């Protein structure tokens, strides 16, 4: 059902284009990256506490020390990404902001969709793709596939509107 | 002697064949025998472009261009009958063949010029008292040049002739006589010119090889705008055999 | 890449089976080499020896 | 000759020493050294090609599609479009082309970035084993960015392999990324596709437990400023103290759930934090490296049958229109035949 | 074109280069700990 | 369609490109459609149709056997799609017919355990480096190399 | 609803004499179908000639008449073109051509019978959707 | 002006009856007996000035040309429409199911 | 004419979109008049009516049905197949009221287009020079208002 709304939303809304949903999408792919970069870091520049090879018992919740070294860890960014951290704090406090705002653009992006105030459309793009019929762009492939999925999805997933679409006025490329 | 693991990925197979520089005799033509076309090809080496200048009276001229969509441009496995005229000349009618080939050209400055360059439907004759084909020899005719996409084609927008939208619907309350052009799609039909000259025969075999000259519209887009004018010029290779 | 495939174009037998015929001396002449020698100095520097 | 091989060998040694130092601003490395010129090239081109490039015939059937912004396009239609389908797999360097023209038209500066940028990836993910061995960290850094790594192969070079055409490739633009999703969604299924599920819990569970861990360790900072003062004052860089109090942390989370829900071992939960989002990469890639070979989602259309026969839709069936709508008007001109077998 | 394949092939060669004699001039023995690898 | 009549050689497609026939980027004649990518496939029910140039449209016309035509239909429709619960065809297709083919279970599989053993291979390399120089269990608070060397700026 | 007797009495034969199947015939039908033809005619479609379906309306078009149990277990033993002007065994699975397509080798009389019932059947579960293609999926 | 000629075409009688000049081959299945025999004879032999031209097709059986008069009130005549015929599209025009 | 205004999708606020800023009447122009009321007619003489569009359509199909929603008319998208053409069913429209209250038209594409303008409801006559109005829907302070305070809540 879950799947189908996503569906909805691109075929009615056009909801990849809308800047709020690509805010959205940054959070979350960029806390998953936070999540899998500051966790893989501490676990590779972990100081030596045990001689186990298994080193997970080589940690105490109550000890003063931290366990993996900001120090190397902050050469190692610099040296391969150009910048790294420096602030502990910072570091935490900026692993709750990405994915926090995100989710929060996203939602501001939804209150729209509730309108149909949507980013459906670039008015140049459509200005020109209807005087030169030579003009295509990834944008104006994508409205097809939408207006696909409108014919084709509304008269089962809108059984209240009891729509007949005869045959010869579905959308449909050739031979498919 | 060559086979397809021979010439794969070559460019022969865009080549027409040739003949030996000693090719310079004479097939006779026997006025009680039909004949064919057994195999027509043609391989375009140049495409030139007319342009079409503000000042309605310079004469505008054929300007080269680039080839772009690479070696797919050759006509080929072409036949039809070689009928003897009543004054001795020569007729060949277009039967089927792979008669056609879309060809995109860049002029200077960019613009892509498509055509579909093609002899389909050719009929094309050569003078009269053609008692055996020669060096000498002639052929001359016209061609159909139908639109470069067929009925089907679908715009950027999902506009066509015989399928798709028939306004613009991304601008729903935009008045529809100024898209009327883009709106309406229309199929084109034109004629077309060719000569072919004869400069190498093989009296013993029945082949003809030599140059020729074409002259068609490009594409015209459904309609959207004007075609240009092309010319066409190549090498040919076609094998005679009674029928 | 296309139309080329480096060995999975291979499209007869006698390929197949020559190449087999190649590789099974490969191998054993290979085993015997290593067998009857130790690495030598410029190997010995540019690896790790050890299980893992 | 003689011993001008050993200043000849000693100046060699000097350049090892260089491109290996632990003491260049950026490290370079011998991955670096494959890395820095085909990022350059693959960097480059890409520029110069969003910028200028003119359109390209990327289904193979002379209908050029404009992705560069002097030719109509903005940041979100714009892209470097695939090569033809003309091409298939073919490789295409410049120097088989005619002309540059030629090369343009037929989408030659996609090929160019995909394949540097994708020894470029592999390299940068080489160089970050390469400088934690030269420090003296542990090695797995480079594991982790591995997911990445390859689901940006996934959908540059396999599932162009297996369906035959780099035309399949995934666009270098953000506009072409959707049209790539929905052309797959309609001919794979992805979102009934398990991997992509778990991909799904993967970048959701990830950013979960990104504002979780935020949280929670901003959340126990322990008072060294003043209200007047940013809190981030509180930590100086290379301090041997930890920051915040764990215990208290645990004591919040383990109370918020329960006891044993909550890691009181901060190895653990950071192992944990890498391992998630990871492995949900790792088997998203796998999806779209499976579905290349036409392994696709689950199929239910059509699964629920009443008593005479009749089908009873689900929510699958309804998934199953919006395919059927993109699926009958993707390329709408490039298909002569009933089946779209690739 | 000619050139430009020749060129290009002599440029990837020599980087293929440095990076294969690069790692065989010693590489385990680059590390700050034990240097006798 | 050519047994309806069709003159397959000559057919333009709604593209200008031939719907049955057309050339590869050098030239040899191979099928149109969205398989012009596929034209190097070879296979012994079609390389009797190839000639020197590709296919041959007089051996087209003319010595097509029942038997390729049986080849064809037979693998037209055993393409390797279908799902993961073994339903065939394309993704949009209804349940019906159960498979699978034994390619796409094979090369998936072997993709997938081609890449975790690529990922092994860099963990047990990344871990023997470390184990031989001696940090693989972490950094020696006592001799952390990074405090011995010279700040980056 | 509920798969009838009346839903399973179909045409015999072009007289117009009926049969009525079992529960277990339309089943069996049902899954020989699948097993022997669904690969071309899933649905009541023709994938490889999309021009012919299975409808009972287009069967009783057919020449000689197909939409009848007589005329569809002849056309598994020989079939032919639409206006049963050609015999086309050599490309289509049958009893005369069970040598080249041998999923119909030891098809009995009684299983000819319960794939033509199926076929006849369908139609009346399913109506349009038989023979609609992917519009009616 | 500018006009669809299909749309044009779909108000004569190729929107009624079997266009003998223009439709597509497929539509020859709608009546017994005409597909795909006599369908491939009417399109190779095409135009018809009128439909009963259609019974002088060289070649036709005695039992062919019956079959004919039988659906000569299913068929018609129109102009040849070259957006119709081109692109072998009264062999394949691009619509299956 | 101001209550068969109301009747008109294109002052429906469910119609913009968030970047497509200003007065209504920058999308389908200033209104002038109501160009009255369309009855669309077969060649038998039943009367058909226009499938308006719902508000959740950027795009909607053209077709028309009699009073029990029977489909007697339509526009296709494919032709090659189609049956309710306007051409094929005879389609003819008639207005009442407004500025073409007594005219009849007979001209497929004519009725066809005003067919289109028929899914937005009443139809009327509008100005788009002015304001050099491009086609495309606005909402109105309505839905602006609602926007702007949802998000600020
Ligand atoms: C030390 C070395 C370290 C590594 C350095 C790597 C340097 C080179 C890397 C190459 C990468 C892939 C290039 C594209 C490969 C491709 O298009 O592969 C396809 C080729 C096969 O090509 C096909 O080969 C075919 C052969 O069939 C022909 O012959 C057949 C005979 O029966 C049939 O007749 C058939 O019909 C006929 O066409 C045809 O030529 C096709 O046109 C052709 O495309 O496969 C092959 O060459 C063999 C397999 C290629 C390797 C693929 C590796 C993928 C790696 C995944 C990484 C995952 C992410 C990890 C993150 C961490
Ligand atoms: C849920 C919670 C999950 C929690 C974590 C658990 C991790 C493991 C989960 C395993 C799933 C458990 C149930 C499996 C039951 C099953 O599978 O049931 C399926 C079958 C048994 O069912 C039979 O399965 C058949 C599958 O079709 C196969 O057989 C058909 C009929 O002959 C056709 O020939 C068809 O072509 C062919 O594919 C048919 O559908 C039969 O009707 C049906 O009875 O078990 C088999 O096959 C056995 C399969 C074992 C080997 C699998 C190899 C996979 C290689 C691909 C790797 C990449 C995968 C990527 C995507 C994932
Ligand atoms: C399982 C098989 C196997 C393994 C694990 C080894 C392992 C070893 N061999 Mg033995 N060898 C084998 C089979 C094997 N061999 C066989 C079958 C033969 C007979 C031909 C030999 C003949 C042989 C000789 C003559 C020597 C070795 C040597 C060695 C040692 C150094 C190897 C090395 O540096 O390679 C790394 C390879 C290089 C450094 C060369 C460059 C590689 C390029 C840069 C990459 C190519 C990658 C490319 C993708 C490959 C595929 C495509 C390509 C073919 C185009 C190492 C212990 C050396 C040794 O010390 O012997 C005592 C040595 O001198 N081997
Ligand atoms: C190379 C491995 C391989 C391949 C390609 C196949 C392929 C096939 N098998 Mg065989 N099989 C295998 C190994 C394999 N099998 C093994 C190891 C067993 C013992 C369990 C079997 C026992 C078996 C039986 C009993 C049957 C088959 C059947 C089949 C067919 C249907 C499969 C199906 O529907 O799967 C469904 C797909 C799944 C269940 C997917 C599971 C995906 C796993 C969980 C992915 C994760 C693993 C990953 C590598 C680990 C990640 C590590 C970490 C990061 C978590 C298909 C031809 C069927 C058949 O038709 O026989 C004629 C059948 O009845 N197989
Ligand atoms: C309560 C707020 C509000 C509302 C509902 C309206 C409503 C209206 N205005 Mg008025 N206006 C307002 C406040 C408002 N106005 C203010 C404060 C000013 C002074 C700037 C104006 C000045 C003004 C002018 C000059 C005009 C209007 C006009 C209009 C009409 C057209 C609106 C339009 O096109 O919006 C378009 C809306 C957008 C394009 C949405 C903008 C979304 C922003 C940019 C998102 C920013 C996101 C942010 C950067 C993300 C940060 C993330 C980070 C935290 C990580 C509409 C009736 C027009 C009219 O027709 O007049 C007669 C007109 O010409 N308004
Ligand atoms: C201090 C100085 C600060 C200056 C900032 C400069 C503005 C930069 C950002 C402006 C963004 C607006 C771009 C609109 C483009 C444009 O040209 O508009 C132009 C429009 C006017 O629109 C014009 O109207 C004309 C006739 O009057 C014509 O029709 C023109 O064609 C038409 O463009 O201006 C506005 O509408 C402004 C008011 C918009 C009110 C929006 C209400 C909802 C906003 C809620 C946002 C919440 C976001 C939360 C995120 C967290
Ligand atoms: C199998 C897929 C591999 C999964 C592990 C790889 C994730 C890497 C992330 C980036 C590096 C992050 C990193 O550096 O990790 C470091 C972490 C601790 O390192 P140690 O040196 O203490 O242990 C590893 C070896 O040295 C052996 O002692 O490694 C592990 O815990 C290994 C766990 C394997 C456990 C069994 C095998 C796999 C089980 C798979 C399921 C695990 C689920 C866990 C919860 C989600
Ligand atoms: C082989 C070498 C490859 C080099 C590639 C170039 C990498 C560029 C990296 C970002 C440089 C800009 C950083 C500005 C900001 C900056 O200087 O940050 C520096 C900052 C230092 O953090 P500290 O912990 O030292 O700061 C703590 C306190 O100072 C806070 O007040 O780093 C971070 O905040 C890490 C998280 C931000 C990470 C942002 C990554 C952005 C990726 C790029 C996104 C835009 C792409 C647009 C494309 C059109
Ligand atoms: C694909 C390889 C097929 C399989 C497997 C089966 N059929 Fe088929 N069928 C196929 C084609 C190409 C055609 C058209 C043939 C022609 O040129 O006329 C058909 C036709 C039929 C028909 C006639 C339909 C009609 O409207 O008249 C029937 C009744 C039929 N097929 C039945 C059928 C059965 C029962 C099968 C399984 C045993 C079967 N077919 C397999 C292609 C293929
Ligand atoms: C059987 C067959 C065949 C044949 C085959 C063959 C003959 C093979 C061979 C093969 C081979 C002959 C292979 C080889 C390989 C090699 C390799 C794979 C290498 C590797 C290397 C490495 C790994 C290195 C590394 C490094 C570097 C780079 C740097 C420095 C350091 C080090 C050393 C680490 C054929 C095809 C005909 C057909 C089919 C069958
Ligand atoms: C495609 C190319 C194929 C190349 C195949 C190579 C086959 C084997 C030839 C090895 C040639 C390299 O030879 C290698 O070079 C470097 C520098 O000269 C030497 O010297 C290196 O090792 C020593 C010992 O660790 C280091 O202290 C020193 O810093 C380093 O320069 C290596 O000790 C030698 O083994
Ligand atoms: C840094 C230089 C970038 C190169 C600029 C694009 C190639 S050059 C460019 O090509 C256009 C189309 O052919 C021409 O119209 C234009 O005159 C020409 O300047
Ligand atoms: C002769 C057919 C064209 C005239 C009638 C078309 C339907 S009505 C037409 O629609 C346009 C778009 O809304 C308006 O801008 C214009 O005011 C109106 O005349
Ligand atoms: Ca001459
Ligand atoms: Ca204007
Ligand atoms: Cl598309
Ligand atoms: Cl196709």
């Amino acid at each position: 059902a879950i799947f189908r709304f996503l569906l909805f939303f691109q075929g009615f809304h056009n909801w990849t284009l809308n800047p709020f949903h690509m805010m959205g999408v940054a959070g979350v792919l960029g806390g998953a990256l936070l999540c899998a970069i500051h966790g893989a870091t501490v676990e590779n520049t972990l100081f030596q506490d045990g001689e186990g090879a298994s080193t997970f018992r080589a940690f105490n919740p109550t000890q003063a020390e931290e366990t993996y070294s900001m120090v190397t860890a902050n050469r190692f960014w610099s040296q391969i990404f150009g910048i790294a951290f420096s602030n502990k704090r910072w570091l935490h406090f900026f692993m709750l902001f990405v994915p926090v705002t995100g989710l929060w653009m996203s939602a501001i992006g939804v209150v729209g969709l509730a309108l149909n105030l949507r980013s459906y459309d670039f008015i140049s793009q459509e200005i020109r793709a209807a005087e030169d019929p030579e003009f295509e762009t990834f944008y104006t492939k994508n409205l097809l596939l939408n207006e696909g999925i409108r014919a084709w999805m509304a008269p089962q997933d809108q059984p209240h509107e009891n729509f007949v679409f005869p045959e010869e006025v579905l959308p449909r490329g050739n031979a498919l | 002697t060559l086979t397809y693991d021979d010439i794969v990925g070559t460019g022969l197979a865009n080549k027409c064949p040739t003949l030996d520089d000693t090719a310079r005799g004479a097939y006779p033509i026997d006025s009680s025998q039909t004949y064919r076309i057994a195999r027509l090809c043609l391989q375009p080496t140049t495409f030139l472009v007319k342009e079409e200048p503000k000042n309605k009276r310079q004469e505008a001229e054929f300007v080269p261009t680039k080839l772009v969509t690479r070696e797919t441009t050759s006509l080929d496995q072409i036949q039809g009958e070689l009928k003897v005229n009543s004054d001795g000349s020569l007729t060949f009618v277009e039967e089927d063949g792979i008669d056609f080939q879309p060809v995109t050209v860049q002029m200077a400055g960019g613009e892509r010029i498509p055509l579909l360059f093609t002899v389909k439907n050719l009929v094309a004759s050569t003078q009269p008292n053609v008692t055996s084909i020669t060096t000498s020899t002639d052929f001359k005719g016209e061609f159909n040049v139908p639109s470069y996409r067929t009925a089907n084609f679908l715009d950027p927008k999902g506009r066509g002739l015989a399928s798709g939208y028939d306004s613009a619907i991304a601008l729903p309350q935009a008045k529809e006589e100024e898209l009327a052009r883009a709106n309406v799609k229309r199929f084109s039909l034109t004629k077309g010119q060719i000569s072919l000259n004869v400069a190498k025969v093989d009296g013993r075999t029945g082949e003809i090889a030599g140059t020729f000259e074409s002259e068609q519209l490009s594409d015209d887009d459904m309609g959207a705008h004007e075609p240009h004018e092309v010319k066409i010029q190549g090498v040919f290779y076609a094998s005679i055999e009674p029928a | 890449f296309g139309g080329e495939g480096w060995i999975v174009s291979v499209n007869n037998l006698e390929d197949v089976v020559g190449g087999h015929i190649w590789i099974g001396l490969i191998c054993i002449a290979g085993g015997i080499w290593h067998i009857l020698t130790t690495p030598f100095g410029w190997a010995r520097r540019a690896f790790i020896w050890s299980g893992e | 000759t003689v011993l001008q091989r050993r200043e000849q060998l000693n100046l060699w040694e000097q350049f090892c020493s260089w491109v290996t130092s632990t003491n260049n601003r950026l490290y370079v490395g011998w991955f670096g050294v494959l890395m820095i010129p085909t990022l350059l090239a693959a960097t480059i081109c890409f520029v110069i090609a969003f910028i200028a490039a003119p359109p390209v015939d990327i289904d193979g059937i002379r209908e050029p599609v404009s992705g560069s912004l002097l030719y109509g396009n903005n940041i979100i239609t714009g892209a470097v479009v695939p090569s033809s389908n003309a091409i298939g797999l073919h490789f295409y360097p410049i120097w088989e082309a005619a002309s540059l023209d030629e090369w343009l038209y037929n989408g030659g500066p996609y090929q160019l970035i995909i394949f540097h940028f994708l020894i470029g990836v592999f390299c940068y993910m080489g160089r970050e084993w390469e400088l934690s061995y030269r420090l003296g960290m542990r090695p797995w850094i480079c594991v982790a960015y591995s997911a990445p790594v390859a689901a940006a192969t996934a959908v540059f070079l396999i599932y162009p392999i297996g369906q035959g055409s780099f035309s399949d490739g995934m666009p270098l633009g953000i506009s072409g990324t959707f049209n790539f999703m929905l052309v797959f969604q309609a001919e794979h299924n992805i979102l009934m596709h398990p991997f992509h599920q778990l991909g799904v819990a993967g970048v959701f569970g990830g950013a979960l437990f990104s504002a979780m861990h935020g949280s929670l360790v901003t959340s126990s900072l322990i008072r060294e400023t003043t209200e007047t003062e940013s809190a981030n004052y509180g930590y100086k860089f290379g301090q041997e103290e930890e920051t915040y109090n764990i215990v208290a942390a645990h004591g919040y989370f383990g109370r918020l759930i329960f006891q044993y829900a909550s890691f009181n071992n901060s190895r653990a939960l950071h192992f944990f934090l890498a391992a998630w989002p990871v492995i949900g990469i790792w088997f998203t890639a796998l999806g779209i490296s499976t579905m290349a070979f036409n392994l696709n989602g689950f199929n239910f259309n059509h699964s629920v049958v009443d008593a005479q026969g009749n089908v009873i839709n689900t929510w699958a069936d309804i998934i199953n229109r919006a395919n059927l709508g993109m699926e009958v008007m993707h390329e709408r001109n490039a298909h002569n035949f009933p089946l779209d077998l690739a | 074109m000619e050139t430009l394949k020749i060129t290009v092939y002599i440029v990837v060669t020599f980087f293929v280069l440095l990076f294969v004699f690069g790692f065989l001039s010693g590489d385990p023995a680059r590390n700050p700990k034990r240097k006798d690898l | 369609d050519q047994k309806l009549g069709a003159n397959v050689g000559s057919a333009q497609g709604p593209t200008g490109l031939g719907k049955y026939l057309m050339r590869s980027p050098t030239g040899e004649i191979i099928f149109g459609g969205e398989t012009m990518r596929f034209w190097d496939f070879r296979g012994p029910w079609l390389e009797p149709l190839r000639g020197p140039n590709g296919l041959d449209l007089n051996k087209i016309k003319n010595d097509i056997q029942p038997w390729q035509e049986r080849r064809a239909a037979e693998y037209m429709t055993h393409a390797p799609l279908g799902s993961l619960n073994s339903v065939g065809g394309v993704a949009t297709e209804i349940n019906s017919v159960n498979f699978v083919s034994p390619r796409s279970w094979l090369a998936t599989s072997h993709f997938v355990l081609a890449f975790f053993f690529l990922v092994g291979h860099l963990w047990h390399a990344g871990r023997a480096r470390a184990a031989a120089a001696g940090f693989e269990k972490g950094i020696d608070r006592e001799s952390e190399p990074v405090l011995s060397m010279p700040s980056l700026d | 609803a509920e798969l009838t007797p009346e839903v399973l009495t179909v045409p015999l034969n072009s007289e117009g004499k009926t049969i009525t199947l079992t529960e277990k015939q339309y089943l069996e039908g049902k899954r020989l179908f699948q097993y022997a033809c669904a690969s071309c005619h899933v649905g009541g479609i023709t994938k490889t000639n999309p021009s012919l379906d299975l409808r009972t309306e287009t069967l009783a078009l057919a020449t000689p008449p197909r939409d009848n149990i007589e005329g569809l277990v002849d056309y598994m033993k020989n079939p032919t073109t639409y206006d049963g002007e050609q015999e086309i065994a050599e490309v289509h699975p049958s009893l005369r051509s069970a040598d080249i397509f041998p999923k119909m080798r030891n098809l009995t009389e009684k299983d000819l019978v319960a794939i033509a019932g199926h076929i006849l059947v369908e139609p009346k579960i399913l109506g349009d959707k038989w023979g609609g293609g992917k519009v009616y999926y | 002006e500018l006009v669809n000629v299909v749309d044009e075409k779909l108000g004569t009688a190729y929107g009624e009856k079997i266009d003998l000049n223009n439709t597509n081959i497929a539509a020859f299945i709608q009546y017994r007996g005409l597909y795909p025999t006599l369908a491939k004879l009417i399109v190779k032999n095409a135009p018809y000035e009128s439909v009963e031209d259609v019974l002088n097709i060289p070649g036709l059986t005695e039992r062919q040309k019956q079959i004919l008069r039988e659906n000569l009130e299913h068929f018609t005549v129109t102009e040849v429409e070259t957006a119709l015929v081109e692109g072998g599209d009264r062999y394949n025009n691009g619509l299956y199911k | 004419e101001k209550l068969a205004f109301y009747d008109y999708i294109g002052n429906n606020p469910a119609k913009g979109g968030l970047f497509r800023t200003g007065p209504m009447n920058k999308g389908d122009g200033i209104a002038q008049a109501w160009k009255g009321h369309a009855v669309f007619r077969n060649k038998e003489g039943e009367e058909l009516f226009v499938r308006r569009m719902p508000a959740f359509f950027e795009s909607f199909p053209v077709i028309l049905t009699d009073k029990n929603g029977v489909v007697k008319a339509d526009i296709p998208f494919r032709r090659a197949e189609s049956k309710y053409s306007f051409e094929q069913q005879g389609v003819t429209v008639s207005f009442y009221g407004g500025e073409l209250n007594g005219q009849t038209f007979t001209d497929p594409p004519t009725v066809k287009s005003y067919a289109r303008k028929a899914i937005f409801g009443e139809i009327f006559e509008f100005d788009t020079e002015t304001l050099n109005s491009d086609g495309i829907f606005r909402t109105s302070p309505r839905g602006w208002f609602t926007f702007a305070h949802a998000v600020f809540a």
